[PDB]
């Protein structure tokens, strides 16, 4: 009644206990006792319950540049992002005319993204990570409550990373068009007039042919018989058509295809199961290793640059190439990529494919996103 | 301890809502949430006091007490910073409240939903579609005056004498605010309430006081009595004739003192602001929650 | 006046609001730095509490940070007036006695506090084990027939807020409960506590109506005079003490024209239908999360407000 | 599939999964008999639905990082085993084409987990053992604040499975994609013992 | 709290990305035929005896997929509804009236002068729903939709609004990245028993071709 | 923080007698580090004795607990809400403490001689709430009920008024007063305007709840509580005028809700002091802002 | 439940158990589980 | 606030430690004769008139 009876070592000391005990025991000198006769006077069968192991997920980060996400978009560790209010770029376009001058001066904006979460700790184990231990017990104890604390801290900069992630979709996804759209618009067989009222109605029929004929391309992947790889590929490969590729920073060395010196020149976002059709319908992929920069850029303010910082704003970008200012593409080729070059080139494992020309690499995220139980 | 909240603006800012924000700086703000960022909606009083004609004064009241409160002091393109406002803390809060209202030595602030017109504390942000209007903080005695003004004009809505009920007057300048019809029913909730405790009041009202004011208004004649013009009401005619007794005149004191701190603290609504140590060079204060 | 410089050194370092932490797993010393807070417990040795610095003046510090510290309100009650198995995290009530040289004072848990409703007319069940004999409780309030029946009760019991120290005496036990303050054990392994309120007693207001989340949602206790003996219930609310009292009289609304059905009120104090006291403010988002309370035979269902802030007010008259 | 279980369970998108459970078993169960009236599709039909049974497996074994039964000619991990009957089993080899290995190896004899000293000290005392104890030893009482991840604890996980000889196993083995599942039928078993598969 | 801030900004001047749809999970909707009671869009408004209100309110059962009713005659030909087309009987289109204007848009949207986009020969099908007093705007335009619930998705309220009318009457290219980065047409939401509008942004994830096109399958 | 306060400048009877005291509090002028002797507890006030303008005062500086007398300095130390305290009632008004009370503070209505120091400097008196109302509604009534039979003798008698009006009753503690017998007419006594401000609202409530039933009950049924709390009023009080003057109405009901506001405030006691566990061996006892 | 909340030398595998976790603990496929979020998410006194 | 804790654990099953009185001092109550009164244990019964 509140007492088992395992086969301890029993120390046999030489007390003179043994005396007066029935009687004893017969009143409940004692307020906890079994009395054990007959058969029930045996050491006892070892009985126990084993305890098969403790497990866990060692969290791993995956880091900005370890997805190919990173491709879509260079990036500059800059130090200081509390005291940019705005940054602006300006391009300049010059346009050439043709015998049977115009210059587009377009601005763009940069705009922020603030992202936070919140980890927490009890106050106990911060008084006992303050405190100093003595007795090995104490040690255990502060052993584990350092680990909580670490693994508290590494959740905090693995959430922020994944938020990260996060945004980049985000903006990635805010400046997408649909596929119905830029199919016909990238076309330019209809900005050939100028848009005018009736080539804009044509415009928005031929959206509606596109729409009920070309939307949803994979699951008319499976009805068109042995005819689903080539129309994977040719529906793809005008989707890498569709999209401008004009941009001021196609002239650097982003990523390679680290088998030859080609350019990856694109990332496809999917789903799991997209990618697992993907990669079946695609047949053997090209490469399973893709070179890119190891760390991020750097950007920091110079004196010729905080003068100006302190005194009214205005800061620049390369401070040093405007005080030199002819002009070639070559020479300013590297006033262009401000750090991004000799990057000791650390491989990045995504799966690609070949579309013609372009080695576009794909990759899923849901390895990412559903460890978080949040909706893809 | 770090209180910054960072609201980040969904699109851009045109520059006249640049300049416009600009000079609303250290104004006091309501919040959604107090996490660490949010978006533009939930911001302000603009999602219960729509961009509608009919008001609701005591619901607004009811959305500044429940949420938290903030002071907004740096604003820029896409972004601009708050500085939460939480029991314990100690602030320093600007007067940068167009309707302007001289603040007393050491007394104390109280927020207030706008009742000096949507038009006059309202930032129209079209770039992200939606509005925040800037929630009035004004002293005690005007928000009581105020507060007052505003359930007498809602019981005074099916009598009839209008510019002297809604109109407030300050020492600083009289001013007008904007009256609706009907205050739906948590205004004539508040009115229920007001009347519960009136009418007990009239049970328990002690009858020593009025044998007292009736030879103190035929023998006395005060500002706390010219009110009567000199004539004694009807009931106090047909009251008077019982004796004047001594122990139920205790007992109903020792109820109506027990009620009287109710009906104050009915009158609570809206979070208030004992502040500390005004000066009339810095339009500033040290201020703390209460 | 280069040693006023050093007296501005010593006093210029406020807190860590923040830090450009670069990695996770590296744990640099200046996160350390930020995250520790100095503890209130230590061994005996001059070494150990110059290390934990509880000798620094006001608040902790090695030879103002938004953090407060606790005072412990001491009483003492008979021991027959109070169970040793009730729970560490429990809100307290105390009943002022009539004599006016004291020592001993009376204090009611809400298991205790119940007796005193039933005896006169689940939770009865346990209220019935744990404290066995009314009578043991009938008395330390002298007259409380004529006290309800003037409805002068509420205005002579102070809630005292949590308990959190009980040295099981012999006869006169001595309780420590916390009257104001972050409610926190003084256990040599400093434990948390959560307050637990039985949850029959302990009705939401929150998901009672079926955007705005502030941080702390308060607690309200509320006594109510009901004509079937007077009732003590508990509340949970993100609200103000102004949308306190319009909701609880819309909450009560059955009850006070019950309470008029049956008792037409023919003296001038019956007309009190009770009071509420803020007990205090918790977390809004962690709160009251169920837990079991077992007793040698039973189990009530109760509720448990973890990490709780005292602040007792006074009372607020329903009507 | 994630995609329809991310939402969070409410009532409708329960109503939604029952109609899908439905329609997957109006539509695609028994698979064999839609490939004999394929005609010349059903090679392809069936390598898809066995590949499709396979990734439809949270195949999330903690004891993954084993490396126990790879097969035998190339060194890929066998991950997953299918269980047939014997009539179908010939359909399902002359469907998929030909075997890419007649066997597998893998662990020769059962590994030992016995009851150790200290073990057997705790196992009396108090009735309570766990597995390795020496282990938890190394990462209590000699250094806990090493921080344990993925290749410093795989031989802990490994209780003595991974240093046993490897010795060939007969079964056959088919390929889907990248991972090798190995096929077999023991109903070779039961039809000399009478009594039902 | 963990803090981080980032600043992008956009390098080609043109589109640099595309969302393409490519399968269909699952029709989430229960396509079926439940239309929604006006009783709770209109609780207050009533006839003027009260027991034969509440006769039909009782009659008509007035106490997952929404449908609403158009009301048209019977001499409508079914060639126009073989066609996908815009359901108010008259071709909604964007573009064949002039952008950044408000005259001729209201002129080819809702004055019947003009005949109708696409067909030669008549100015529309039904007169009930492409008049500027009509009984369409009458049901669902929000300028008559007064004291009227918010958050009730009555569906064809997309087909009818003078805001979308002069919101996609912009120009082309902004027309479709303001269709783009923001999802506000004020749609559906995405898993509730009836559909609810949506008010947070960027917290549930839908896009409608409905608003761009004004048209139907 | 830093919270002592020096204050500039006595002789050994002066010493002694602030000696006497070295437990009590008063309140200051500003929170800063040196003051003057004008800036001490209630000397600007109290010298015609007025209780709502010296509430208003205590209410409007903060307080200090005081620590040691020098010859020619004060060392005092300022009450923040922060942390806590410990102070003595050593007042010759002797009203026994008890443990988990609350403390308050209000202005001296036992007579300058008792709490005071002839040097000026005049505490307030401390002593807990029931004990702080009932006396606010003893000292209410004797004033109303010694006006009356200063008015008239016939409505009440000097010891009918004086065997329920000289003592006060807590927990058995049947202590007396010092009532001021002679108070004079026309105001001059202290309390003499919160009796005049009572008697005019406990006059204006009737013509306020009739008016706000009547205007309530036209709302048809928000609630049925002000036609069912109807009943318990008298039928003398509800059949009165319903016919006036709007204009005079109306000023006569701001008139009374702004009266009623402030003697609201003023009979929630003030300053609300906290005790811990008092110790009568010692004193003393623990105390915190609230 | 049958859970034990003692601290442990929990080792670290590398398979990612969490594919559809919370929706399936509020489902309740395993026998008996403990949700722990925020301040309970530490290792337990000795 | 010091604190101490001790441990006590009976080692012997038996009655290990006695006490006896062993002298008397002062019988600090007089054996005399001064009875309790009713009235003051049970003040609230009383008789008719």
């Amino acid at each position: 009644e509140g007492v088992e009876n395992r086969p301890f070592p029993y120390l046999t000391v030489d007390a003179d206990l043994l005396s007066n005990l029935r009687q004893s025991a017969a009143e409940g000198l004692f307020h906890s006792f079994d009395l054990l006769v007959g058969k029930d006077a045996r050491e006892a069968g070892i009985k126990f319950e084993v305890l098969l192991g403790v497990y866990t997920n060692a969290i791993q980060y995956v880091r900005f540049l370890e997805t190919a996400l990173a491709v879509s978009c260079v990036n500059t560790e800059f130090k200081d992002l509390s005291r940019m209010i705005d940054g602006k770029i300006q391009f300049r376009i010059s346009v050439p005319t043709i015998a049977h001058q115009r210059t587009f001066i377009v601005v763009k904006n940069c705009h922020k993204h603030h992202i936070s979460t919140e980890m927490e700790l009890s106050m106990l184990d911060l008084e006992i990570l303050h405190s100093i231990p003595e007795t090995p017990v104490e040690y255990a104890e502060y052993v584990g409550a350092v680990k909580t604390v670490a693994s508290a801290l590494q959740f905090g900069v693995d959430a922020l990373e994944r938020g990260l992630i996060n945004t980049v979709l985000s903006v990635k996804l805010r400046h997408a068009p649909p596929m119905f759209i830029l199919q016909t618009l990238a076309d330019p067989t209809f900005t050939e007039r100028g848009f005018s009222k009736t080539v804009k109605s044509d415009l928005i029929a031929m959206f509606k042919r596109h729409l009920l004929e070309h939307s949803f391309f994979l699951d008319r992947a499976e009805n068109m018989g042995s005819g689903f790889s080539q129309y994977v590929r040719s529906r793809l490969s005008e989707m890498v058509a569709a999209v401008s590729g004009e941009s001021v920073l196609k002239g650097v060395s982003t990523y390679t295809t680290a088998k030859g010196g080609e350019p990856v020149g694109g990332v496809f976002i999917v789903t799991d199961n997209v990618l697992r059709q993907l990669l079946t319908f695609l047949g053997e992929e090209a490469d399973n290793q893709i070179m890119g920069p190891s760390s991020y850029a750097s950007f920091v303010v110079r004196g010729e640059n905080l003068v100006t910082a302190v005194s009214y704003g205005r800061v620049m970008r390369t401070f040093e190439h405007f005080m030199a200012r002819a002009g070639s593409t070559k020479s300013d080729l590297p006033a262009v990529a401000a750090g991004v070059e000799d990057q000791p080139r650390v491989p990045i494992s995504a799966a690609v494919i070949k579309l013609g020309n372009h080695a576009v690499a794909v990759e899923s995220l849901q390895k990412m996103y559903n460890d978080t139980q949040s909706p893809y | 301890m770090d209180l910054k909240v960072v609201v980040s603006l969904s699109s851009r800012l045109y520059t006249d809502e640049i300049a416009k924000m600009q000079q609303r700086i250290g104004c006091i703000l309501p919040l959604a949430s107090t996490h660490g960022t949010q978006n533009v909606q939930g911001l302000g009083l603009g999602q219960v006091y729509s961009l509608e004609t009919v008001p609701d004064y005591v619901s607004m009241y009811n959305y500044l007490s429940d949420c938290t409160l903030a002071v907004l002091d740096e604003v820029s393109v896409d972004s601009l910073i708050l500085t939460k406002i939480v029991p314990g803390q100690t602030y320093a809060i600007k007067n940068k409240y167009q309707p302007f209202f001289q603040w007393h030595g050491t007394g104390s602030l109280s927020v207030m939903p706008p009742v000096f017109g949507r038009e006059h504390a309202t930032v129209k942000l079209e770039s992200n579609d939606v509005d925040i209007v800037f929630p009035m903080v004004l002293p005690t005695p005007i928000a009581e005056e105020v507060l007052q003004k505003i359930l007498l004009f809602n019981v005074y809505s099916r009598v009839v004498v209008h510019m002297h009920l809604g109109s407030v007057s300050y020492l600083g300048h009289h001013y007008e605010l904007a009256l609706p019809e009907v205050p739906g029913p948590l205004g004539l909730a508040l009115l229920d309430n007001l009347s519960l405790y009136f009418c007990i009041m009239v049970t328990l009202l002690p009858r020593a006081s009025m044998r007292l004011v009736r030879g103190l208004i035929r023998h006395e004649h005060h500002d706390l009595l010219n009110l009567f013009q000199e004539m004694v009401p009807d009931e106090i005619a047909r009251i008077d004739l019982d004796d004047l007794s001594v122990a139920d005149d205790l007992s109903r004191m020792r109820v109506m003192m027990t009620y009287l701190q109710s009906l104050a603290s009915l009158f609570n609504l809206g979070p208030r602001l004992a502040t500390a140590a005004y000066s009339q060079e810095t339009l500033t204060a040290t201020c703390w929650l209460r | 006046r280069r040693r006023l410089q050093r007296r501005i050194a010593g006093l210029l370092p406020p807190p860590a609001r923040r830090l450009n932490i670069s990695r996770g797993s590296e744990f640099t010393r200046d996160v350390r730095g930020l995250v520790e807070e100095h503890a209130q417990a230590s061994s005996l040795s001059a070494a150990a509490v110059w290390r934990a610095g509880l000798l620094a003046p006001g608040e902790v510090a090695v030879a103002w940070s938004g953090w407060r510290p606790p005072v412990f309100g001491d009483f003492l009650i008979h021991a027959s007036s109070f169970n040793n198995a009730e729970a560490t995290g429990t809100p307290l009530f105390q009943f002022k006695q009539s004599d006016p040289f004291s020592g001993v004072d009376a204090v009611f848990t809400p298991l205790s506090l119940f007796i005193l409703m039933n005896h006169g007319r689940g939770l009865t069940r346990m209220a019935n084990l744990l404290y066995d004999s009314p009578a043991t409780l009938a008395d330390l309030v002298p007259d409380f027939g004529r006290l309800v029946a003037d409805r002068r009760f509420h205005n002579f019991i102070t809630p005292v807020g949590p308990l959190v120290e009980n040295i099981k005496s012999t006869y006169l036990n001595k309780i420590t409960t916390v009257v104001h303050g972050p409610v926190v054990s003084k256990a040599i392994p400093r434990s948390t506590v959560k307050v637990t309120v039985p949850q029959e007693a302990f009705v939401d207001l929150d998901a009672w109506l079926s955007q705005p989340c502030p941080a702390d949602a308060r607690l309200y206790v509320a006594l109510t005079y009901e004509e079937a003996g007077p009732r003590f219930t508990f509340f949970q609310s993100s609200r103000g003490h102004c949308q306190i009292m319009n909701i609880l009289r819309i909450y009560y609304s059955p009850s006070i024209m019950h309470r008029y059905a049956v008792v037409q009120p023919l003296h001038i104090e019956e007309l009190t239908f009770g009071a509420v006291a803020c007990l205090g403010t918790f977390s809004a988002t962690d709160g009251w999360r169920r837990s079991a309370f077992n007793y040698r035979g039973s189990s009530l269902p109760v509720v448990e407000i973890d990490s709780f802030y005292s602040n007792v007010s006074d009372w607020e008259v329903i009507l | 599939d994630p995609t329809f279980t991310e939402r969070g369970f409410s009532k409708t998108v329960k109503s939604d999964l029952i109609a899908m459970f439905k329609r997957h078993l109006l539509e695609h169960s028994f698979f064999l008999d839609r490939a004999e009236n394929m005609g010349s599709g059903f090679s392809q039909y069936v390598r898809s639905r066995l590949s499709e049974m396979v990734a439809a497996v949270s195949g999330e074994s903690v004891l993954k990082g084993v490396s126990t039964y790879t097969t035998a000619k190339g060194g890929e991990p066998v991950g997953g085993v299918f269980i047939v009957t014997d009539n179908v089993l010939r359909q399902l080899l002359t469907f998929l084409g030909e075997e890419a290995d007649n066997q597998i190896m893998g662990p020769s004899s059962y590994a030992s987990f016995v009851v150790r000293g200290e073990n057997l000290v705790t196992a009396v005392s108090y009735g309570r053992v766990m597995r390795t104890f020496e282990h938890f030893m190394a990462r209590i009482v000699d250094s806990p604040e090493k921080a344990g991840s993925t290749k410093s604890d795989l031989p802990a996980v490994a209780a003595g499975v991974e240093d046993q000889p490897r010795v060939p196993i007969s079964a056959a083995v088919i390929k889907l994609g990248n991972h090798a599942v190995a096929v077999e039928s023991l109903q070779k078993m039961y039809n000399d013992t009478q009594s039902p598969y | 709290e963990v803090h981080h801030e980032m600043a992008s900004i956009d390098t080609g001047l043109s589109y640099s990305s595309t969302m393409t749809p490519a399968r269909v999970a699952a029709i989430t909707t229960d396509m079926g035929i439940h239309t929604q009671d006006f009783f709770s869009v209109f609780p207050a408004e009533a006839f003027g005896n009260q027991q034969v209100n509440d006769y039909i309110k009782a009659k008509v059962g007035a106490q997952q997929a929404t449908c609403e009713i158009i009301v048209t005659p019977v001499t409508a030909d079914v060639a126009y509804f073989q066609k996908s087309n815009s359901p108010r009987g008259r071709a909604a289109c964007v573009v064949s009236c002039e952008n950044y204007n408000q005259e001729v848009a209201e002129g080819l949207i809702y004055d019947h002068s003009r005949p109708d986009a696409a067909y030669e020969y008549r100015s529309t099908v039904n007169p009930w729903a492409s008049q500027l007093g009509s009984l369409g705007d009458i049901m669902y335009n929000s300028s008559y939709r007064q004291t009227a619930v918010p958050g009730l998705y009555s569906p064809c309220r997309a087909f009818f609004n003078k805001e979308e009318l002069l919101r996609n009457n912009r120009g082309l290219y902004n027309m479709v990245n303001e269709y783009s980065q923001r999802l506000g047409g004020h749609p559906a939401t995405s898993n509730t028993e009836v559909q609810f509008v949506v008010i947070a942004g960027t917290d549930v994830f839908l896009e409608q071709p409905c608003s761009f096109l004004q048209e139907a399958f």
